[PDB]
């Protein structure tokens, strides 16, 4: 849940290099 | 410098069913004035529209420009209306009635 | 003619039980790559041509 | 991974949506201040004119 | 017949030759090389010189202008005479200004074989 | 055309920067190759995917499925399901796609 | 009875700049153009702010108490009928390096009012283009209302 | 010719089966502001990845059945 | 289009010439060609095709196929013993009962 939600997101919203 | 076959008057299909009648209005008023909408009701006529503007230019442009428009997922079928036939008599009485007043206020005879 | 033919049937029947040869990581980063690609430099879909198109 | 990308995608166009939009509303409103005071500077040829 | 079948028929004749793939020594106004007066016809009643003039110069320079109005109230009867500088510029204003909307009134041009003064 | 591409890449090589001197020890390669068999293993199912994201999805299936047909010559007949069909008319388009995934293998998204 | 006259007539600009019936003076110019600078015009009644005017997307705006026809209804009535035109014109210049080139700029012009158009509420000389220029104030008849011009990046 | 048209106009011009309506008494108050001043206030994309569907495919404008093709024009009469 | 009187002749020269020779059979009907002889043939004719209705097991298959491989109709169709084309109707049939 908490985790998830944090580190998930932490990482798609710097997932693409290029942005 | 306008081909006749223009109108104020416009024929719609391809319309979401049941779709929200303010939705309809300023969807069509981002154009300009619309002096009247009808929806059709019996399932044969469900789904198409036909709107009366109030602008001759702004009927014209709305069909220049909105023709080719995708909303829920179906591209706006529009067409001129050729309003060609009545469909019940002019009601001689009012008629003469409201033109008497035109005369009798602005002094002609 | 005849023996590229007979060469090209056997490549697409092994093709159907070999399998795909494009593991599974590959195919996703591939896909991966291109969709990041595509998202930076802001490129919107071509849609389906109109029935009401001007061209 | 399509499922997932689409999400990916999703959230970053919001994220990116969201920030410039902030920074257009902070531009409004510089510009604003700076047409009020332009006014009352006023209110306190390096032209061109035409025949 | 009216002024406006008299326009079109003018007009057809352009555009019959046309068809026909005329050379430009046997059109049919090559039998009016002589004489620089149009004749304006169909004019309203309301334009006067200036504007026949100001609208007419296109062509050339405008040497004569007689617009003909009924001599007992003075106003125009709506037909007109004008004399270009060259005859080229009749060819040029027959073929180019015969069926024009002026005011709503379309009015039309030819030329004149034997004008006589007044 | 191709000989004023051919130019073209005569002078920019002559435009980058210092690209002549060797004096500390630089060196230019330049290498030219092919792709071996692309129009032979393009995947048919990847395809689909790679496709629908940059077309619509109904178009996306038309060409994917236009590929997957029988081929025929006297009397041989088998089907496509690997690589691609040359003679359709979008052929150029597939290629050149699928041909920019692979430049973006071979350079790299920052590059 | 009337003479030959060689004068003109109200036909031709009658038929020319007709518009909802009501022939305009005005009428653009060769040089005219449609700004890429996209301008705005704030409007201020004493103080308290208007909705915003993005006037970007014409090759010019004619005001006047006139309503149907004007773009912006200036509506007190000391307001012309057709009172001023603002007009974007491509004019030249020199640039730094002397080249050459063309930027569209935005000009003012009175189209003959009774009272007058206020440009740093100076009187202005009518049937002239005054250039616009940053920051500038704009005040029509003796009206309440003024409008600063200004551009997104300024 | 453009001179505007009455109620009775309107249904003297057009067939059975419609409902007429102004959407809201704000919706004839938007058309009261809309062509009074249209002037823009704020004169109005980027990679998106679509999610499939099957409408634009469900609809149908040509009469299913062995009948000829339907013009874009004589929809009206069709 | 083709009708039962046409069909019945194809089924006769068919089963007098052999499926090789579609070009006297093409020679046997007006306005039919050798490549649509042989279409009609390997579609519709043939008595190898079965035109029943789908056992649930054909059904569960055609599903679990056509999304493994996605719009290869030809190559998912042999797998299940149908053609391309009854597959693919039975299968935008089944998607459109479930919508």
């Amino acid at each position: 849940x908490x985790x998830x939600x944090x580190x998930x997101r932490x990482x798609x919203x710097x997932x693409l290099p290029l942005x | 410098r306008l081909p006749p076959e223009v109108n104020r008057i416009l024929y719609i299909r391809n319309l979401p069913y049941k779709i929200t009648a303010e939705e309809m209005y300023d969807i069509f008023g981002k154009y300009g004035p619309i002096r009247q909408i009808r929806v059709g009701n019996t399932p044969e006529t469900r789904g198409t529209a036909y709107v009366v503007y109030e602008d001759i230019f702004d009927a014209k442009n709305a069909c220049d420009h909105l023709s080719g428009f995708n909303v829920c997922n179906r591209y706006l079928v529009v067409l001129y209306y050729n309003a060609n036939r009545a469909f019940q008599k002019m009601d001689t009485k009012k008629k003469e009635e409201q033109l008497k007043l035109l005369k009798e206020k602005y002094g002609i005879n | 003619t005849r023996l590229y033919l007979k060469a090209e049937q056997e490549r697409q029947h092994n093709y159907l039980k070999d399998g795909p040869y494009i593991t599974a990581e590959e195919a996703v980063a591939v896909y991966t790559t291109t969709v990041h690609w595509l998202e930076s430099r802001r490129f919107s879909p071509i849609p389906f041509p109109p029935l009401s198109y001007k061209h | 991974a399509d499922r997932k990308a689409r999400e990916a995608v999703e959230m970053r166009a919001q994220v990116e949506r969201k920030m410039a939009q902030k920074e257009k509303e902070k531009h409004e409103e510089k510009l604003r201040e700076m047409a009020q005071k332009a006014r009352e500077r006023r209110a306190g040829e390096n032209r061109d004119i035409s025949e | 017949m009216n002024p406006l079948t008299k326009v079109k028929l003018i007009n057809e004749l352009n555009e019959r030759e046309v068809q026909l793939g005329v050379a430009d020594k046997v059109s049919w106004h090559s039998e009016y090389k002589d004489s620089a007066w149009i004749f304006l016809g169909g004019l309203p009643y309301e334009l006067t010189e200036g504007d026949i003039i100001c609208v007419f110069s296109q062509y050339g320079e405008i040497v004569n202008i007689n617009l003909v109005r009924d001599k007992k109230t003075g106003k125009s009867k709506g037909f007109c005479f004008l004399c270009y500088e060259d005859q080229r510029s009749t060819i040029l204003a027959v073929d180019n200004f015969n069926g024009i909307k002026i005011k709503g009134r379309t009015i039309r041009v030819d030329h004149v074989s034997n004008y006589r003064a007044p | 055309p191709p000989p004023l591409l051919v130019y073209k890449w005569c002078q920019g090589i002559n435009n980058l920067q210092d690209v002549w001197e060797t004096s500390e020890g630089e060196c230019n390669v330049m290498l030219e190759s092919r792709f071996e068999k692309m129009y032979e293993k393009i995947d048919l199912t990847l395809l689909n995917r790679l496709l629908r994201l940059i077309v619509d999805h109904n178009i996306a299936d038309y060409m994917t499925a236009k590929n997957n047909v029988v081929i025929n010559y006297k009397d041989m007949n088998h089907t496509n399901s690997y690589g691609i069909i040359r003679g359709l008319q979008f052929a150029s388009f597939i290629v050149q796609y699928y041909g920019l995934v692979m430049d973006l293998l071979v350079l790299g998204l920052h590059r | 009875k009337e003479k030959p006259s060689f004068e003109l007539s109200g036909a031709l600009l009658e038929d020319t700049n007709t518009f909802r019936g009501v022939v305009i003076k005005y009428s653009e110019p060769p040089e005219a153009r449609i700004p890429k600078k996209r301008w705005r015009l704030y409007p201020f009644k004493n103080d308290e702010v208007l909705p915003v005017m993005y006037i970007h997307r014409q090759s010019a705006y004619l005001l006047g108490r006139h309503r149907r026809i004007a773009d912006i209804p200036i509506d007190h009535p000391s307001c012309s009928k057709q009172h001023a035109v603002f007009q974007y014109r491509l004019v030249e210049y020199t640039r730094a390096d002397g080249t050459v080139g063309r930027r569209v700029k935005p000009y003012i012009i009175d189209l003959g009012s009774g009272n007058g158009t206020f440009l740093n509420n100076k009187r202005i000389e009518p049937q002239r283009y005054y250039e616009l220029k940053e920051k500038d104030v704009l005040k029509f008849g003796f009206s309440s209302r003024e409008y600063v011009l200004l551009h997104e990046s300024s | 010719r453009n001179r505007p048209l009455s109620d009775e106009e309107l249904d003297a011009m057009f067939p059975e089966g419609y409902k007429v309506l102004p959407p809201p008494a704000g919706y004839v108050p938007i058309r009261t502001p809309a062509r009074k001043l249209t002037a823009t206030p704020t004169p109005l994309t980027g990679f998106h990845m679509q999610t499939e569907d099957r409408t634009m495919k469900s609809v149908n404008d040509q009469p299913s059945g062995n009948l000829p093709f339907l013009k874009p024009d004589d929809i009206q009469y069709f | 289009v083709w009708r039962n009187t046409e069909d019945e002749i194809l089924k006769a020269a068919v089963m007098k010439y052999g499926k090789n020779q579609w070009s006297r059979i093409a020679s046997l009907l007006h306005r039919k060609s050798a490549k649509q002889c042989k279409a009609r043939w390997y579609e519709w004719l043939d008595p190898s095709i079965k035109k029943t209705e789908w056992s649930r097991e054909e059904e569960e298959k055609l599903l679990h196929l056509a999304k493994l491989m996605p719009t290869q109709w030809r190559t998912i169709a042999p797998i299940i013993g149908r053609t391309a084309a009854q597959c693919l109707e039975h299968y935008e049939f089944l998607l459109d009962k479930a919508a």
